[PDB]
């Protein structure tokens, strides 16, 4: 369910996105952003770093995450 | 202004001693307040802080020094004139209270502490000592007129003072508290102490 | 009919209805609306949500007299040049804004009544955190994700900050043992709750140890991602005395059925857990301890200003949409 | 009981006290026949009707369609009726007075506001520009 995205990056961070089923995808807050805490306790399965920076309005169930080098 | 101060005085010269006057009056004396304010009246303000302590100053003139059961008979029914008149007063100068005196003090509370400035004079240990020397038929003699000492009582509970203390909240008896009820307790202490042992040299116990 | 004879407090009672846009608008009128426009009591509560701005402009706003500055997710990249007078602010909100270090400096050293914080995902610096010890009376603070800083400067914030109610220092990812040695060893004493999850090779026993005994009043808690925190840690918390709301989540050193120890101490309310409890026992640990929550709520709520567009209870008059 | 109220000439229009009771001044002051020389009778009569459709109340804002149609007039008396609301101090009569005045004042350029308020304009040609870029992150 949980669909993963290849890194894409520039010369400073390197990227990643995430797309989420419906029912995990209806508990995203709209309000602030998260911390690795909030989003390992919604079930991703990823590294120590990968920080929360934004979200895009259209479509809420797609999480953006990056990381410095 | 000016020429409104003038006749303001007037009427508020008429407000105390109360003559019972006509709302015409009054209604000529709160249109003059209302079109000053509207042309942001500090200096009415200090107008009336000082024709309020000058006139308590020359009540304070006489009355001082009558030396016991006077100055109650006096103080009470002065307190209550006043009071009673800076109610009316309050009443009419109500539009700074809405729109000038929200940025900081209300008429009211002014004369309290003006009034109050007329407590912290001879007129506070020679009342309540003259109080004290009333109660002090706790022995005998129904001359304890209760209306002459509930008028004292009263006046002190209400002047705790409250000019932006915090804001109104209720009973403020600190003055009650630190100026009457400790001579009140530590006289009957006293008094207690002697009469008893006096008693008790003199009878069995039973009694 | 002569509208300009109207008398202040009138023509402030009508522009206290209005909407922001319009409200800029009539203020190029007459001079006198102009000094109208800005009365220091129309401008109570801002509300600049998203929308993109300028140094300059920003430091007028605040300057006009704002109490309740709500700003999260704007961008300010653009270096501030004016000078101000100590801003008023009471309550602030930047959280996730791309700023400039500079930039926050300069603004944060104007304000010093702030009964309210927050700066999540920001970056700060030694300056920033010297200038921001003067704010003796931060209730709530909140710093999640900042990074930079140094040992000193974060005992110095810790020791000037006293009435500090709620703490978040969580997630920082450039901490060290001496870092949350010397956060926990002057943490101020009224800390209702705390949050210190992350730091999972540098969180010890004996620094939990240190904060279990030196503050008495922790609330809510969490020690989230913490790899060496074992049972006695457990005990440790049973000298907590108002722990209502406790969280160890994926914290591996902990042996799951020792958590039903935990329902034992009488306060608890709420216990989540995730990430150690495998799948199904979560019944077993229910009916081990039925009077509790166990993973009730994902969502942290240690100095967040909004979880609802009022930050902290307080509402935003003067807003964009 | 009742009282009469005499307006700037004369127009003494008696009132039930439980009416006359909704002007916060007049409380006040049958707490302790009367001229008002800053209403005149017209505005008078409208604010004892405006009174009396409220006499019973419990004590955008969805302005009550009654106030509306009764202020469905022209500017001057509009701006007479809320300079002697504010004279008596009748708090919800002055409040959707000022809600009106708002609402009509919403959306309209600085130029029309300014003829249809017959506001003298002044320091112009120099310091509009400034005050517009005082405007642009709107």
């Amino acid at each position: 369910q949980i669909y993963y995205s290849d890194k894409y990056d520039d010369e400073e961070f390197e990227y990643r996105h995430v797309m989420l089923p419906k029912d995990i995808a209806k508990l995203v807050p709209k309000t602030h952003l998260m911390s690795e805490s909030e989003w390992r306790n919604l079930g991703v399965q990823q590294s120590q770093g990968w920080v929360h920076y934004m979200i895009h309005e259209p479509e809420p169930h797609i999480l953006l995450f990056r990381r410095p080098l | 202004l000016d020429q409104i101060w003038d006749d303001l005085r007037a009427g508020i010269q008429q407000v105390y001693t109360r003559q019972s006057m006509a709302k015409s009056r009054y209604m000529e004396l709160y249109t003059h307040v209302y079109n000053y304010c509207t042309s942001v009246g500090l200096e009415l303000y200090k107008r009336l802080k000082e024709f309020l302590k000058n006139y308590l100053t020359n009540l304070l003139k006489d009355g001082e020094d009558l030396m016991d059961e006077s100055v109650l008979k006096f103080y009470t029914q002065q307190w209550e004139d006043y009071r009673f008149s800076s109610k009316v007063l309050n009443g009419i100068c109500a539009y700074l209270n809405r729109h000038w005196v929200r940025r900081e003090y209300e008429i009211y509370s002014l004369a309290l502490v003006t009034w109050r400035d007329c407590l912290f004079r001879p007129l506070n240990k020679q009342v309540t000592n003259a109080v004290l020397k009333l109660i002090e038929k706790e022995r005998n003699g129904e001359t304890i007129n209760t209306r002459l000492i509930s008028g004292v009582v009263q006046s002190y509970v209400e002047l705790g003072l409250n000019e932006d203390d915090a804001f109104a909240k209720g009973p403020t008896l600190t003055v009650y508290k630190e100026s009457f009820e400790s001579q009140f307790l530590a006289d009957t202490e006293r008094f207690y102490t002697r009469e008893s042992t006096e008693f008790l040299q003199q009878n069995p116990v039973t009694e | 009919v002569s509208w300009d004879s109207l008398p202040d407090e009138l023509l402030l009672g009508i522009f206290s209805c209005l909407c922001l846009p319009e409200l800029l608008k009539v203020s190029g009128v007459c001079k006198r609306w102009y000094r109208l426009a800005s009365d220091e009591s129309l401008w109570q509560t801002l509300d600049l949500t998203g929308k993109n701005l300028h140094p300059d402009v920003t430091g007028r706003l605040l300057s006009q007299g704002v109490i309740a500055f709500r700003c999260p997710r704007s961008f300010m990249d653009q270096p501030l040049a004016e000078h101000f007078s100590p801003f008023r602010v009471q309550h602030m909100d930047l959280s996730n804004s791309v700023i400039e270090v500079s930039t926050l400096h300069g603004i944060l050293s104007q304000c010093s009544k702030l009964q309210n914080l927050s700066l999540e995902g920001l970056r700060l610096s030694d300056p920033i955190v010297n200038t921001l010890a003067k704010n003796s009376n931060l209730v709530r603070l909140n710093l999640s994700g900042c990074s930079g800083f140094s040992e000193f400067a974060l005992q110095t914030l810790l020791s000037s900050c006293s009435r500090l109610d709620e703490l978040n220092l969580s997630w920082c990812f450039d901490f060290t043992e001496k870092h949350v040695q010397v956060a926990v060893a002057h943490v101020s004493e009224t800390i209702t709750q705390l949050n210190l999850s992350g730091y999972r090779k540098n969180l010890q026993k004996s620094d939990l140890s240190t904060l279990v005994r030196r503050c008495p009043n922790l609330v809510h808690l969490d020690l989230s991602d913490s790899v060496m925190l074992k049972n006695d840690c457990f005990q440790e918390f049973f000298q907590l005395n108002y722990l209502q709301h406790l969280s160890l989540s994926r914290c591996y050193d902990i042996i799951p059925e020792t958590l039903l120890e935990l329902g034992e101490i009488p306060t608890l309310k709420t216990l989540q857990v995730f990430g150690i409890v495998p799948d199904g026992t979560l019944q077993l640990l229910k009916e081990a301890l039925p009077h509790l929550q166990i993973n009730c709520s994902h969502f942290t709520t240690i100095a967040r200003p909004t979880i609802n567009q009022e930050i902290w209870g307080i509402k935003c008059r003067l807003t964009l949409q | 009981p009742s009282i009469k109220l005499q307006s700037s000439d004369g127009e003494i229009f008696e009132v039930d006290v439980e009416i006359a009771k909704q002007s916060v001044t007049i409380k006040t002051m049958l707490e302790d026949p009367v001229p008002l020389p800053n209403v005149n009778a017209a505005i008078l009569k409208k604010v004892i009707q405006w009174c009396t459709h409220h006499k019973d109340d419990p004590p955008t804002d969805d302005i009550p369609v009654w106030d509306q149609e009764f202020l469905k007039v022209d500017q001057g008396t509009l701006f007479e009726l809320i300079l002697a609301a504010n004279y008596l101090d009748i708090k919800g009569l002055l409040d959707v007075t000022c809600k009106t005045v708002a609402n009509m004042i919403k959306g309209k350029t600085p130029e029309e506001i300014r003829k249809t308020f017959n506001i003298k304009n002044d320091f112009t040609e120099e310091e509009e520009a400034q005050v517009r870029k005082e405007n642009q992150w709107c």
